């Protein structure tokens, strides 16, 4: 058991600290579950009387895309999937050096394959909520501004010791399970116009969707009589790598609709067009999340075609599919994984944030707006998650 | 710089902890079973419209015998007439889309379960002729026999009946296939339901029927050698009975472990590897049958075919 | 900056510098600012431009600090500018596509006329210097034409073209 003692006053000079944080989650340590193993042998219990000391008047500068912290959660995620989905083909690249003597020629053409085979069992999966707790002699503040514009101060900072609850969960296009917004649909980007820092835009209202697959592979008919032995019964006759999903469409479009007013405002009046993307890597192109080893490659084109003006106010079938050999985000190379397993598999699922790119030129005239659907770098889907928060270390005279 | 990861082909098999490669059997099945199957039907109708021939304006059909011995010849071609579709299925596919299917499938066990049936009613009407000869002179009617068929042809039609609750036909698999998709919520109950239904009717009742008749006929050999024409006569119906046994039999074994692969029997993929090559062939087997018995008239009946025996040695 | 050249079809490489070995977020516009490829973590994310299915980039390297450009079929109205986006850095780098050719495929009888067709991009000066195994180095304009054209003269000319101290070589088709 963990404990850490309080401070019953100190307002000394703050100073950026980057030190090692110990997580902290409750599990379980009794089931097969993979973030209840990973838990139990690197977390601690939460803590049960968490203190939020509040602080009156008390301003900072609380940049969010030059913290280190959300550098440290990226290398535990890590950690946890090379203990999590083992692959049977982990092939990686690996080079060395080949060089010449900018000013001589640059051909470095020497790389090696490296390929790793290991076991595949599949494996329970399903996240669980942490909270990142300081160590001795740091301390971590809290903004509490309803909007906290991204990179910008806000007024209401409170120490607190522990974050909230945070899901390890790894999605492209959709950010799923976490926390909501306060009180407005408010927009995050290090720099507008850049057309190049991807947009983090934070709901207000959890949009649900449920992504499921059918149990009608197996076939359940006997031809009990002539047949029976080829066509015998158990033989699968459907695609067992095919699902759907739902979306709700009339409140759905209501957490969109509040999307392109706060556009209007930002980006002074324009026409917002969403539109699909501009192609490339299948994890990028398409929605990807994971439920128990079944990696949902979702096709959301019927999500982002629509074209907006102003004047705004059921079942979105949403066609995915399982692919075993799969892009590890954990660096370059890929990860060819098992078949999928026998039953029906739920995604009873949330829908808490978005991430958005934009296309901006000076080749294309004075108005339109392009926001196509981007996300894949994962240490911008917990800069999502990591905003409210800072690693400062106070000297104690004592 | 050189990665082999360049695979589109896929596996349509579900995640195990033994990988069973079953291997489907039809293709080296398809170039045995329509060239057999059409020369079952060809021996098969030629032959048992000779033995219909013979009874109608031959012999007479002058007792209940006789009159059995016709039933079960007409539910032999309740068999045969199924027989070209079969033999046109394991070659192609179901090509007849599926109202045909609710009759064809019933006529395909009317031909089955009527077959035993008949057989049954042979023995015991020859087992009433030499133990109870009182009791059997009085029930050995002609005009009591035709109401027995009548009814035993019903039973039979009712025996098949829970097979016609659905015949419905879709596209699985490869191409559309008639296969009977009863109620999925009480699943566990009709399917062994079915199982019983042929092995009791099939094999377990004619069984007991052979037991407890022909030890009372054997009673009869035990006391005196006296006729030899009531001997010979026995030797047509008991031929009858264990050729069907000798054919259907194996195949109501199999039927049992088509069901029961679970803790009652055994439980290895390879065990149901053999298995899948085992159910066919005594499938295959029983389907022969229907054309066997004008093949018996000719050798152990003693009636028919008589001539030709003293002929041939 | 530099400057490379194309020769109407084949594939150009175009490197960034990065000495930061990290991995870090690459980006890849032109002078109009349009994306065409970008990092996305360890992805690789084709931008909205017209060499959506050209352009490609060798992902073993991403994890030493060159970031290449690689893009096939090179056409003629590709001919532009592009800028790196590294540790907020511009390395700005330049292209130039070009093409030659003749008009008479397999008629070109001994003493029979020749012709050139020249196919250099719009906004710059190129210089014809042709390679001739008689000894013929041919220096003009932009157009050139000859009135010979024998036996003794087919074979593939090497004609290349010097502009800002760059020069590629090719081959011309003569069947006599
Ligand atoms: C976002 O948050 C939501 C919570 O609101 C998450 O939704 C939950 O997701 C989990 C993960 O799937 C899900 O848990 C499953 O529930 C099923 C129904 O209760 C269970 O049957 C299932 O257990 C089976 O599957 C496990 C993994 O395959 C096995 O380890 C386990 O032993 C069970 O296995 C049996 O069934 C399988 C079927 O294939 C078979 O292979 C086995 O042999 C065995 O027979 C899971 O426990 C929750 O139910 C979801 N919550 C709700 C309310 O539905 C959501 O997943 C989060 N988003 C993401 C991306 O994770
Ligand atoms: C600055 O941040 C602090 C963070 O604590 C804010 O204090 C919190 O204010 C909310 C209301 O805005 C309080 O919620 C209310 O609490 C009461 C009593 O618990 C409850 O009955 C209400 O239903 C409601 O939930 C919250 O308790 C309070 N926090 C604490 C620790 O007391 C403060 O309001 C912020 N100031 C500004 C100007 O935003
Ligand atoms: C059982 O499994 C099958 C597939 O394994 C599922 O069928 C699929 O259902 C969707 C919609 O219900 C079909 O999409 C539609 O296809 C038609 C024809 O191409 C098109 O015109 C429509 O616009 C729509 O896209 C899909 O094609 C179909 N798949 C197949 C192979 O037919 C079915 O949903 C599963 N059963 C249950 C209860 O979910
Ligand atoms: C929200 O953030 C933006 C930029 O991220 C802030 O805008 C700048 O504000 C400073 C002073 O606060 C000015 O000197 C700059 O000229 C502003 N730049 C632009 C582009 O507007 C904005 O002030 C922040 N809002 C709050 C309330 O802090
Ligand atoms: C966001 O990016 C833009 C570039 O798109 C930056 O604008 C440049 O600012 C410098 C100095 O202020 C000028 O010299 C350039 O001419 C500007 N470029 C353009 C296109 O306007 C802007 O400063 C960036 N903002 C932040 C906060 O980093
Ligand atoms: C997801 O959407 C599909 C498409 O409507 C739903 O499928 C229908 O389900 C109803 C049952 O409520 C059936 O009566 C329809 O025939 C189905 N439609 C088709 C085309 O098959 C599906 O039920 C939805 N799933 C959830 C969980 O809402
Ligand atoms: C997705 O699934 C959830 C839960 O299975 C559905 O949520 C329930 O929806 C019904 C009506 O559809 C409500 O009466 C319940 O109160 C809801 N429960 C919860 C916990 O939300 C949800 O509707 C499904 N979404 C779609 C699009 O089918
Ligand atoms: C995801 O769905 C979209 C939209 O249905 C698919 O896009 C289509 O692209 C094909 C081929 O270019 C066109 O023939 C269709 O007209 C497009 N859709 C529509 C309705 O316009 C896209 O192909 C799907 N994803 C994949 C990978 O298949
Ligand atoms: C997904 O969205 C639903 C929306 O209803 C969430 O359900 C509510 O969540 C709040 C927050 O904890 C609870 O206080 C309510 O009691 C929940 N409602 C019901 C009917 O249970 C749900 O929690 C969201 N999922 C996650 C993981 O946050
Ligand atoms: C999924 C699939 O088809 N897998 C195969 C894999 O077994 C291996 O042969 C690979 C070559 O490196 O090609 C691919
Ligand atoms: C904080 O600011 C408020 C202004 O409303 C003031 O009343 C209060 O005294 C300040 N706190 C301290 C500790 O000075
Ligand atoms: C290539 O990789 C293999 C496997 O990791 C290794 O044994 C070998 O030494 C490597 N060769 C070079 C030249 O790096
Ligand atoms: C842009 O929107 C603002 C909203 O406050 C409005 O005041 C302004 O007049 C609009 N400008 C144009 C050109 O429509
Ligand atoms: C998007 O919708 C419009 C109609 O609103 C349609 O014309 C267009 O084809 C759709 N986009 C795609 C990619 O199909
Ligand atoms: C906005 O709405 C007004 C009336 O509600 C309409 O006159 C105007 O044309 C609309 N704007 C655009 C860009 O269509
Ligand atoms: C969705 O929003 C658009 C915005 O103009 C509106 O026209 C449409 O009617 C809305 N659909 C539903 C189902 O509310
Ligand atoms: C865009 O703005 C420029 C300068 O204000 C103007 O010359 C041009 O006509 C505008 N474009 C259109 C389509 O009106």
């Amino acid at each position: 058991d963990n404990l850490w003692v309080t401070v019953y006053y100190g307002v000394p000079v703050w100073k950026e600290a980057t030190t090692t944080l110990f997580c902290a989650s409750d599990a379980k340590a009794y089931k097969a579950e993979v973030h209840n193993v990973w838990a139990t042998h690197a977390c601690v219990p939460t803590d049960p009387n968490p203190q939020e000391i509040v602080l009156e008047n008390v301003t900072e500068n609380f940049n969010m895309w030059k913290n280190n912290m959300v550098e440290q959660m990226h290398e535990d995620i890590i950690s946890l999937w090379d203990q999590s989905l083992k692959p049977c083909v982990k092939l990686t690249p690996l080079c060395v050096t080949l060089n010449c003597i900018d000013n001589t020629s640059y051909r470095l053409t020497s790389c090696n394959t490296s390929v790793i085979t290991q076991a595949c069992p599949k494996v329970t999966f399903e996240p669980i909520p942490i909270h990142y707790c300081t160590p001795a002699g740091y301390a971590i503040l809290k903004c509490n501004g309803k909007k906290f514009n991204g990179t910008g101060p806000c007024t209401n900072v409170s120490t607190v010791q522990c974050t909230h609850g945070i899901k390890p969960v790894v999605s492209t296009q959709l950010l799923l399970n976490g926390s909501l917004a306060e009180e407005d649909i408010v927009i995050r980007s290090e720099n507008l116009t850049n057309n190049a820092k991807t947009i983090i835009v934070q709901l207000k209202d959890p949009v649900d969707i449920n992504c499921t697959r059918p149990n009608n592979n197996t076939r359940k008919s006997i031809h009990i009589g002539p047949g029976r032995a080829f066509y015998a019964t158990g033989d699968i006759i459907g695609d067992i790598r095919q699902a759907h999903c739902n979306l709700s469409r009339a409140q759905w479009n209501d957490t969109l609709s509040k999307i392109v007013t706060k556009l209007r405002e930002q980006f002074e009046n324009k026409t917002i067009k969403f539109q699909p993307p501009s192609g490339g890597d299948p994890e990028i192109v398409f929605h990807s999340f994971n439920c128990g080893g079944e990696f949902f490659y979702c096709n959301t084109t019927q999500l982002f075609n629509s074209t907006w003006t102003n004047n705004t106010e059921d079942t979105i079938t949403l066609p995915c599919r399982i692919k075993q050999i799969v892009n590890m985000w954990q660096e370059v190379g890929k990860a060819m994984y098992a078949p999928p397993i026998k039953g029906k598999i739920k995604c009873s699922s949330n829908i808490t944030g978005l991430l958005l790119t934009r296309d901006g030129g000076n080749n294309e005239m004075n108005t339109t707006e392009i926001f196509r659907p981007g996300g894949g770098d994962m240490r911008d889907n917990w800069r999502s998650e990591l905003y409210k928060y800072k690693v400062v270390r106070i000297e104690p005279l004592g | 710089m050189d990665y082999q990861v360049s695979s589109p082909i896929y596996d349509i098999n579900y995640y195990t902890s033994e990988p069973c490669q079953k291997i489907n059997v039809k293709q080296i099945a398809a170039r045995l079973l329509p060239p057999l199957y059409s020369l079952v039907f060809i021996f098969g109708f030629v032959g048992n419209m000779l033995v219909i021939l013979i009874l109608i304006n031959c012999k007479r059909l002058k007792s209940m015998t006789d009159i059995y011995l016709l039933n079960l010849a007409i539910s032999d071609l309740f068999f045969l007439l199924t027989v070209p579709f079969w033999a046109h299925y394991a070659a192609a596919q179901w090509d007849f889309g599926n109202t045909m299917c609710q009759l064809l499938t019933g006529l395909y066990f009317i031909g089955f379960f009527s077959g035993i049936f008949f057989i049954i009613l042979l023995t015991i009407d020859r087992y009433l002729a030499v133990v109870h000869a009182v009791f059997a002179l009085k029930a050995r009617t002609v005009t009591f026999g035709v109401v027995t068929s009548v009814i035993t042809w019903v039973v039979a039609v009712f025996a098949s009946l829970p097979g016609i609750i659905f015949t419905r036909s879709q596209k699985e698999g490869l191409h559309y296939t008639c296969s009977s998709h009863f109620p999925y919520s009480q699943y566990q109950f009709w399917k062994n339901f079915q199982t019983l239904k042929i092995v009791i009717l099939g094999l377990v009742l004619p069984l007991l029927v052979m037991v407890i008749c022909y030890s009372g006929i054997l009673k009869t050999l035990l006391r005196c050698r006296n006729e030899k024409k009531r001997h010979r006569a026995v030797r047509l119906i008991f031929t009858i009975m264990i050729v069907y046994f000798l054919f259907w039999a194996p195949y109501n074994i199999v039927l049992l472990l088509n069901t029961f692969q679970e803790f009652f029997g055994l439980n290895n993929c390879s065990s149901s590897n053999r298995l899948d090559q085992a159910m066919q062939v005594t499938e295959t087997l029983g389907m022969t049958h229907c054309c066997i018995n004008p093949i018996i008239y000719a050798f152990v009946g003693e009636k028919f075919r008589n001539y030709l025996l003293v002929f041939f040695q | 900056k530099k400057v490379v050249l194309g020769k109407k079809g084949d594939t150009v490489e175009l490197t960034c510098t990065a000495s930061q070995k990290k991995s870090i977020q690459f980006h890849w516009k032109n002078s109009n600012q349009i994306k065409i490829l970008g990092n996305q973590g360890s992805f690789l994310t084709k931008g909205p431009s017209k060499l959506n299915d050209r352009a490609d980039s060798r992902r073993s390297l991403w994890d030493q600090g060159n970031f290449p450009l690689i893009i096939k079929n090179l056409k003629i109205e590709d001919s532009d500018t592009y800028i790196c986006e590294v540790e907020d850095q511009k390395e700005e780098v330049q292209l130039l596509v070009f093409g030659l050719t003749a008009n008479s495929d397999t008629h070109l009888l001994q003493g029979q006329s020749l012709t050139l067709t020249l196919e250099s991009p719009p906004g710059s000066s190129p210089s014809v210097q042709c390679r001739s195994p008689r000894g013929k180095n041919i220096q003009g304009g932009k157009t050139l034409s000859v009135s010979q054209l024998e036996l003794q003269d087919s074979g593939t000319w090497t004609c290349t073209v010097l502009q800002n101290q760059k020069k590629v070589e090719f081959k011309i088709d003569i069947v006599v």
